[PDB]
């Protein structure tokens, strides 16, 4: 299991060290073959105006693989099997302090780039790292970066209703066992997430009181009866009269294409179980299990 | 000479040469050949030595140990051996411990009730005298179960291979992934009858090659009080049938949940269950029922262990 | 319909159209056949006794 | 009584025992060579099939 | 290496015109049932659930399609069907067939669905030997979703009626195609719609403030390419629930929250096992997949 990537160019003694530091890190590679070029590694297809989901999507069809030997004339790297064991070590940046006994996950970067990316001039291809977080901290520290962008554009426009005093005290505050981390923002990754949860956002109080209506028979399922005593009042006066036939089916053909493509980029499997860990020689063994 | 013995013995458990067939020179292709051939057609008759030439091709996966060390208190020395592990990873200690928790040692966390489990809470108490050593340990045994977040701590880990118990520190050895080999036998994973509750009993489906088992983790209220209750399902329906199947399981609990929350309504208070994967048993190996001083103990046979997130069902 | 020589040699073979099963409490319809040893002469003669 | 009959039909079984008779030379046999081939390998078992 | 190999003993000698169809269908992915290697007909393709006397039950057949071991169709004889099977994680060939006919790359996902758009070009009968052979189709996931989308819109307005442009038809890029929805039983199909009515009047009590706003400074302001299907005209609900203010720490929760009950909806949204495509040739219709169960 070894990829060589050649480099018809020598490197610099600045691009040398800068790659003596990610000895192991976990990469994404376009093919599964050895014979590839330095523009074939990372994600530079797809970040070098970067959007989300065509990047978390792109993970899970891709074939990752682990940095071992940095040599001045080129490169050699490890492809992952499914369900193999390794021995990966923490580098990447920003710091997050993995535990041992945990379920790393793999998130497309979406901080500042001089923590992303090495910037390379040897060649003139810029090579782009993913975000190794682990999987319950990668989850909590996007469901308040997709807030944060979502208030960065209301106080855009009406910038009268959001507090920045504590716009920025919860927002950028991430607490992941027993340590608080400050993340640091400047979001052209989030949007369109801030896009697919807001076209979603209106069409769930359309969308159940058009199906809980519907579903009303002698065979009913028992427990719909008790999740109706959830809904708010307000949601039970819409009247559904105010528009078409026709035009109720595209809220629905559109509505429930939302909840799937919104649901099926959270439930996305390149992620992998570390069993052992050391916190001062940040080296991990794990096992990596796709989907 | 006994230098000269496990020469014989390494020498009679290395894997079998590959073929070098010279495809460049004439007469050197055709005695390669014709040893391809001598050779399959002795691994095909059903003598005894073609048999005794089957078993050297060994295409096995290793199972992964992981090593534990508990204090003495969170965890018995009876404890079955085959029993299934859990990691509770709350904080960061000040030394290198760890809190692991075995189905009967977090029914005293849980502190369900003994009109569903009658026989592993006889054994819960005998083992914990009083249930304060694991309580002591864990500060919020009351707003992880109201948030309903106890469920994004455990992290599934294997059935027990080893248990060193000393006065202090207990050093126990888990097979997170492959059949866990002893420490020589192959252990298999034991749950008590108590809580495996099985799907694919009924009044033809298909004999697929795999079947699994899940754990189920669920918020709920006694007392007035927050507490939860697992349990264990086995089934091969494929995960969108056992989700909804759950679902009817816990048809009499989200009644008598939502009888309260009609009253006042938080938001830390609609997450209800998670469903783990915790590893595949293959198909018709029945588990055959042990006792232990009697505890109906279901011990199966070739469990490999998986992992699989904790995904909410309501 | 087909004649009575393709019937023959179709006779002991097939399994007729959905005969019952051995040995329940109800009396299903058979499926699979695997060791169903059944010989139904009512469905080709079309009578009842 | 209602003003219509009606016709009643049932299915019963019977075990029965069997003769068979098959006359002299009706079918040629031919019979091949056995080979054993594995088709499911474990912790615990290799299972073989004849 | 391990033996892996199911092998379909006839019965009965098979005709000359359906054995043209068998073998038309050569390298087609059909669930047969028991992982053993001696195998009737009867066990061997999905019509044990998908009849012809009842009314076939699409969900019930696709919720039967991910309990079956998968096999791989590789020779059609007059006397027996021999087919290779699927293990969990083996490089296995796979060849493209089926009559609505979809183009395949590289890094693609597949799925195996049930005939939807017609029952009767998947089914082939055997009237030599009393059996009809039906087949499943495999379908990538941009459109294998696409097919559990428009079902489930039937399932519901069908209901609210007892209209066959909307309801009906599947929108493929530049394409549109008609299910096969006439004479189905819809018990299950409802089944999953009854758990859908748990979810969205969950997701319907926790929506954020902040994102109900953004579509009101959005959906009259400004042009974005997938806004328009809402006109200048608000949701008369939208502003009955902007009428309190803003607050991040209720809305944090309000994020999380909604965050974990669209991880449950993967288990109303699935689809049968995968088939992660890493080649294929388009001028043999030869990919070669990987596959993977649940």
């Amino acid at each position: 299991k070894s990829i060589v990537v050649n480099l018809t160019s020598r490197l610099f003694a600045d691009e040398l060290a800068a790659l003596q530091s990610k000895i192991g890190s976990v990469l994404p590679l376009g093919d599964c073959h050895r014979l590839q070029n330095i523009q074939a590694l990372g994600l530079g297809c797809v970040c070098s105006s970067p959007d989300y989901i065509q990047i978390m999507q792109y993970l899970s069809k891709c074939t990752l693989a682990v940095l071992e030997e940095v040599r001045p004339d080129s490169l050699r790297l490890t492809r992952m099997d499914p369900s193999d064991n390794l021995q990966i070590k923490n580098v990447y940046a920003p710091f997050f302090q993995w535990d041992s006994n945990t379920q790393l996950a793999v998130l497309p970067p979406l901080f500042s780039r001089k923590d992303s990316t090495i910037v390379l001039e040897s060649n003139g291809f810029d090579i782009v790292f993913p975000m190794v977080v682990p999987q319950q901290l990668g989850h909590a520290i996007l469901q308040q970066l997709l807030v944060y962008h979502i208030y960065s554009k209301i106080s855009a426009g009406a910038p009268g209703d959001v507090n920045m005093a504590e716009l920025d005290l919860y927002t950028t505050n991430v607490s992941f066992m027993g340590r608080t981390y400050r993340l640091d923002v400047d979001l052209r990754v989030l949007d369109d997430l801030s896009m697919y949860l807001c076209i979603l956002s209106a069409l769930v109080p359309r969308g159940c009181l058009r199906l809980l209506t519907a579903l009303v028979r002698h065979d009913r399922h028992p427990l719909t009866e008790v999740f109706e005593g959830v809904v708010p009042d307000e949601v039970t006066r819409i009247d559904l009269d105010q528009l078409s036939v026709p035009d109720d089916i595209t809220r629905m053909r559109v509505m429930f294409s939302y909840l799937q493509s919104l649901s099926s980029i959270f439930n996305l499997g390149p992620r992998l179980h570390v069993y052992a860990y050391s916190a001062e020689t940040l080296a991990a063994s794990c096992w990596y299990s796709p989907r | 000479e006994n230098a000269a013995r496990l020469g014989r013995q390494v020498l009679g458990l290395l894997p079998p040469p590959t073929h070098r067939v010279s495809l460049t020179r004439g007469p050197e292709f055709a005695r390669g050949v014709r040893d391809l051939l001598s050779k399959y057609a002795a691994s095909t008759r059903p003598t005894v030595g073609s048999l005794h030439e089957a078993l050297r091709q060994a295409p096995f996966r290793q199972p992964t140990y992981g090593d534990f060390l508990v204090y003495s208190q969170t965890f018995s020395p009876q404890e079955p051996l085959g029993t299934f592990l859990f990691s509770f990873k709350q904080e960061d200690n000040g030394s290198s411990m760890d809190m692991l928790l075995t189905p009967t040692s977090l029914f005293m966390l849980s502190g369900m009730e003994a009109a569903k489990a009658p026989q592993t809470h006889k054994v819960a108490g005998v083992w914990y005298g009083s249930g304060s050593g694991l309580a002591d340990f864990i500060p919020n045994l009351s707003e992880l179960m109201d948030t309903g977040e106890f469920h994004t701590l455990l992290t599934p880990v294997g059935p027990m291979v080893q248990s060193v118990h000393s006065t202090f520190v207990t050093k126990v050895t888990s097979a997170m992934k492959g059949v866990g080999l002893a420490r020589r036998a192959h252990v298999g994973l034991t749950l008590p009858c108590d809580m495996l509750v099985d799907l694919d009993e009924s009044c033809r489906e298909p004999a697929g090659l795999n079947v699994t088992i899940y754990a189920s983790l669920v918020y709920l209220r006694v007392n007035q009080r927050p507490s939860m209750a697992l349990t264990f399902f086995q089934s091969g329906k494929g995960f969108a049938e056992v989700v909804a199947m759950i679902k009817d399981h816990f048809t009499d609990v989200i009644r008598t949940k939502y009888i309260q929350l009609r009253h006042e309504l938080y938001i830390n208070r609609l997450v209800f269950g998670a469903v783990c994967t915790l590893g595949t048993v293959p198909f018709d190996s029945h588990p055959v029922h042990q006792s232990l001083n009697s505890l109906p103990v279901l011990v199966f046979a070739n469990f490999e262990a998986a992992c699989g997130p904790w995904t909410v069902f309501l | 319909n087909r004649g009575l020589y393709t019937l023959v040699n179709e006779y002991s073979a097939r399994l007729a159209g959905a005969p019952a099963t051995s040995t329940t409490d109800l009396q299903y319809v058979v499926v699979n056949g695997t060791d169903v040893f059944l010989d139904q002469p009512c469905h080709m003669l079309q009578e009842a006794y | 009584h209602p003003g219509f009959a009606m016709t009643v039909v049932r299915t019963d079984e019977v075990l029965a025992e069997h003769i068979l008779y098959c006359s002299r030379a009706s079918t040629s046999m031919f019979v091949g060579l056995p080979s054993v081939v594995r088709r499911e390998v474990r912790s615990d078992a290799v299972t073989f099939e004849i």
